[PDB]
């Protein structure tokens, strides 16, 4: 992801 | 334990350590206990005579009447078979092994004759559902005071039955527990789905126990249990009668078990009044 | 024995303070919050609950629970210790002191009330209480006898038409639609657009978000077309660890949830058309005065623009050969407490509060009969 | 009405496919009260009138007051805010309206009919509101037949079946060359 | 021009055909490595990038990372790269002959989408494409219309609520929870009984473990007691480099992830709690159908004894007047890839594609619209 | 709630 967890 | 058990241990226990050692001859190994159980009754073990061959189980129901009044030919036959004689010691069902026979079973008599209280119990609760549900006329209502002062009244007619609880505390001290104890047993709902109604009712006594003789006075509570044929068929009958019968005993050692987690949290609060106290000492 | 207290078990906040003062003293959020680790460290036996903004600001090592759901209570624990931790960590006075006042949602079970009563009788002793309704107590802040109330509160919205000295019980909507669907939705978009948020701890971040970078659009397709030109309509806030998102037709698209219910898939109407069904309900006459006077209160009614689209709204439903005015008062948030206060200090309401012997003589179902 | 008060009891219901299922309880577990303030007293003794039925889900949901609650409000507009009277009064209005000599005559026949007027009970209630209402010197009797609910189709095949009515029938033609109006004049 | 090639981009092994067949023509893992070492000998200068088994084979010597994580696309070269390769080397078949089906997790953000669209259009030039949700698929292939869906995927783990000819968009939840996570704490746990495992070559070993020999408890308090008495549960496995490793209580433990995510530190609820929480969210009536049909798919599900603790979990949370049926095909592991081909070979469908001259004409943004 | 939404 771009906020939160990585991803 | 959470659920107060129904198969006393004790019964349990001493039968299985005398079968264990059955098949080793000529054994009789003389025995003769009196033990106590809740609801105030008295047990008994003892051998008729000096034939230590055969071991005898007895009780000491306080409503025994009522039971006899009632009769109980059902419970001769479908849990207790041949093994049951006239009553001896005070004209309460006693039963007996015979142990010249041979004894197939080693768990399940043991385990039926553990809820013996229980088994007895039952002649009446199942007896008025078999009413309801086999629509015959609505059987006359009746009430069933066992050893505690309190009372029980039970009313089965058509379409539902009913049951209420009349509630006494003894010492001062438990008196206001009980009550907050037995207070929001009304209200808790959330976790149950399928479950009967609860309520409580102290100062008005129901309108159904007027005319009834049952536990009427000042300090005395009220709780009435709502039963459906969806909680009271063949299926869900023995538990339903396990957790009423034992609803007493589970009060009781609930409160219990409040008063020790209390003294548990004050102890861990004296430490902490300690640290606070310990501010004063030099270093 | 001078005065008393006003308590507002509001959905996501609480509200306390004095009879008298124009300010609450005590404003926190309703969280009960408790460890999710283990812990290691041993210089520490600290608190196993947590509550108040001590909660917030350790928020994440903890998971948060709102006690109160949607206007009814869930977990009676969390509530008792709320109040406990407002009566003596925030306002240190006893309860036996000075009585204290309550307020609820209209058409809330009578369960809830009937434990609340003998939990405040029998736990803190207090000498006396009373239950009110949170929309008259607005009517009383804004100084007012006649309208309709839009209680949009963060878990409950609800209306209550009033006529001079007089209600009208059996024209009261209650809408579940709150603030808190407002955050799922907003969460909900926030992950289409590429920021995801789960837990408690994002979900105040959110919630904080849509506080402070969100508005109504007063056309929902303009505001979309202008949105396919996205050079002017972005903005961009900051994260607690410095990540910034940029966020551009979520600031105009979760209020309209308010209006447009069909987005959470609820079927059930807007705010605009609850308030016309029950303002057509009422007798016709007193329709005119009802139209004349339209309060609203509750923090989910602070959306600029809000009003405008209200009227607009209305006017365009209502026959369009009168005038219909909305009124925005700038303090709607303490409105409650404030009428609550003013109720309080009213020399005729010293005898309506119910004491303890009463109780105790009649049972927690005097409360049913006052006042409904 | 029955959808706000079990509201106050604790079970929430808005949408339609709840209206139906409350319209289903109510058409299985409602009846009458014959006097209000004494069914409000046994009911303050709740221990023989709670009565349970099954949701779709599974959940059980407990009824007590609320099934001679809402009945109650036919006899008692104010429940629901309409300024206007019960049946018992229309009736009884409706009657006093006619003759003198007639009244007898309707007094001594009262037909009803329809889906509301099922409830056990409501025949007892309403003859003894009658007669409290009426006179205390001729007979009111109720006749409460057990297939109102298609006593209007009944009727309206009966009604077809006579000869006399082959007749009577609108067609196309007269439609046609008079107008709609026609529908009007014809038996009012 | 006469099928269809269905791709199914698993965050792990990818799944492609053609329309029509029951089974797929090509499984292999989506692996995108490069050279970690320097190469010294001179007669070879091959391939600076490696996918696909021969990544597999010789990981020893390669940095494997995965091009897709948690369901999202972190590496787009990777992702072209896998592209061209299953399309050209395993399939050979040109992208012009026949068109390309996509499937994609639900919840993804629309960027993902439009990327993806935007390079299938012009790179490969394909003459026409459609998006898919793999649940819709696994229904298809289950040949039924109503139910629920686990599609506990190697990345993420979603349930989308269904009933006859419509969806519930508003009842769908998606958790991060999957495969890999489960992977991670089997290494730290097989890391505390005395076996290291790091790099990506050893991942692959233990993925191929808990493969091999894992499997879920009825009872978790049972198993530990019976494995206090560990004298029949443990078990041996033969590493390629002949070393034996005898696993105990880790073959049960890991699972249980699933339904306690705590043991990771994860504030939220297991597949069972979600998926009650995703059912109560529906309408009543629905309820019924949605437990008498409850379909599950993802490769995450094959551990035996899974469907006992769920339905026992979800009649333990539901009343216990009805009755609940799990119902465990088989062949879970391919029945996305059996739906899509089903739904490319029914005769409707054959219009909903999305041309080039739509494509271009409109944007990028057409597949938004397209059935969300 | 009860019956009907959680609460
Ligand atoms: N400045 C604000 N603008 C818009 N909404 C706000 C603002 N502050 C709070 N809110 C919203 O209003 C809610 C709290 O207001 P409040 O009236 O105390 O709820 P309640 O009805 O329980 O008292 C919050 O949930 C929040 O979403
Ligand atoms: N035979 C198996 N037994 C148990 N789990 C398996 C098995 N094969 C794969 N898995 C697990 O399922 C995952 C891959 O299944 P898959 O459905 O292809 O993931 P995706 O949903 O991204 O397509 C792997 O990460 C693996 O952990
Ligand atoms: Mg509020
Ligand atoms: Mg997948």
């Amino acid at each position: 992801w771009x906020a939160x967890c990585p991803a | 334990m959470i659920l107060l058990e129904v198969n006393n241990r004790i019964i349990e226990e001493t039968l299985a350590l005398k079968f264990e050692n059955a098949a080793a001859g000529n054994k009789p190994e003389a025995v003769e206990v009196t033990f106590a159980d809740f609801d105030g009754v008295l047990y008994h073990i003892s051998n008729p005579n000096g034939d230590k061959t055969k071991v005898m189980v007895s009780i000491s129901l306080k409503f025994y009447k009522e039971l006899q009044a009632h009769g109980a030919d059902e419970l001769l036959k479908r849990v207790y078979g041949s093994y049951l004689v006239n009553p001896e010691s005070g004209y309460n069902v006693s039963l007996l092994y015979d142990l010249e026979n041979l004894p197939a079973s080693k768990d399940s008599i043991v385990h039926q004759a553990g809820m013996l209280k229980r088994n007895c119990f039952a002649s009446v609760f199942e007896k008025y559902f078999q009413f309801q549900e086999e629509g015959k006329e609505g059987e006359n209502r009746a009430v069933i005071h066992y050893r505690d002062d309190e009372t029980m009244y039970v009313e089965s007619k058509k379409d539902r039955v009913t049951v209420v609880f009349s509630t006494v505390f003894k010492d001062d001290d438990d008196v206001v527990i009980g009550k907050v104890f037995m207070q929001e047993f009304k209200e808790g709902r959330r976790a149950s789905h399928t479950a009967p109604q609860v309520l409580f009712s102290h100062r008005e006594p129901p309108l159904e126990l007027k005319d009834t003789d049952a536990a009427v006075g000042d300090n005395i509570g009220y709780i009435t249990f709502v039963l459906f044929p969806r909680h009271t068929n063949a299926s869900a009958r023995d538990n339903t009668i396990n957790l009423i019968h034992t609803f007493r005993d589970y009060l009781h050692y609930h409160i219990k078990c409040s008063k020790a987690y209390i003294h548990t949290r004050m102890r861990a609060k004296t430490s902490d009044f300690l640290k606070v106290l310990n501010r004063a000492r030099p270093d | 024995e001078t005065t008393a207290l006003v308590c507002d078990n509001g959905s996501g906040l609480v509200k306390a303070g004095f009879a008298g003062d124009d300010a609450p003293r005590a404003v926190f959020p309703s969280i009960v919050g408790r460890p999710r680790h283990q812990g290691v460290m041993v210089g520490m036996g600290q608190k196993d609950s947590y509550v108040g903004d001590e909660a917030q600001s350790k928020r994440g090592i903890l998971t948060l629970k709102y006690p109160i759901e949607h206007g009814i209570i869930t977990n009676w624990d969390d509530m008792e210790k709320i109040w406990h931790h407002t009566f003596y960590n925030e306002l240190r006075v006893a309860p036996e002191e000075h009585p204290t006042l309550l307020t609820e949602a209209p058409l809330n079970p009578k369960a809830n009330r009937e434990k609340m009563t003998q939990i405040m009788f029998e736990t803190f002793n207090v000498p006396a209480m009373y239950v009110a309704i949170q929309a008259v107590l607005s009517l009383y802040a804004s100084g007012r006898t006649t309208g309709i109330v839009l209680d949009s509160g963060d878990g409950v919205t609800h209306n209550v038409p009033i006529y001079e000295g007089y209600a009208l019980p059996h024209a009261i909507m209650r809408l579940d639609l709150a603030g808190r669907d407002l955050t799922d939705y907003l969460m909900k978009i926030l992950t289409e657009r590429g920021y995801s948020f789960v837990t408690t701890a994002e979900r105040e971040i959110v919630r904080d978000i849509k506080e402070k970078l969100c508005y109504v659009a007063l056309d929902f397709e303009n505001e979309m077309a202008t949105a396919a030109s996205s050079s002017s309509l972005e903005k961009s806030y900051e994260l607690p660890d410095g990540q910034v998102i940029t966020i551009g037709n979520e600031r105009f698209r979760c209020p309209e949830t308010l209006f447009q219910p069909s987005f959470i898939g609820m079927e059930s109407a807007g705010i605009h058309e609850t308030t016309y069904n029950s303002i057509m309900k009422c007798d016709i006459d007193i329709r005119k005065d009802l139209y004349a006077n339209n309060v609203m209160s509750g923090g989910t009614t602070m959306y600029p623009g809000i009003a405008d689209r209200m009227q607009k709204e209305i006017t365009a439903l209502a026959p369009s050969t009168m005038k219909i005015k909305i009124i925005a008062p700038p303090e709607r948030k303490y409105s409650v407490w404030i009428g609550g206060s003013i109720l309080a200090s009213l020399s005729t309401f010293q005898q309506m509060w119910i004491t303890k012997q009463e109780y105790d003589e009649a049972g927690p179902s005097i409360v049913h009969r006052k006042c409904f």
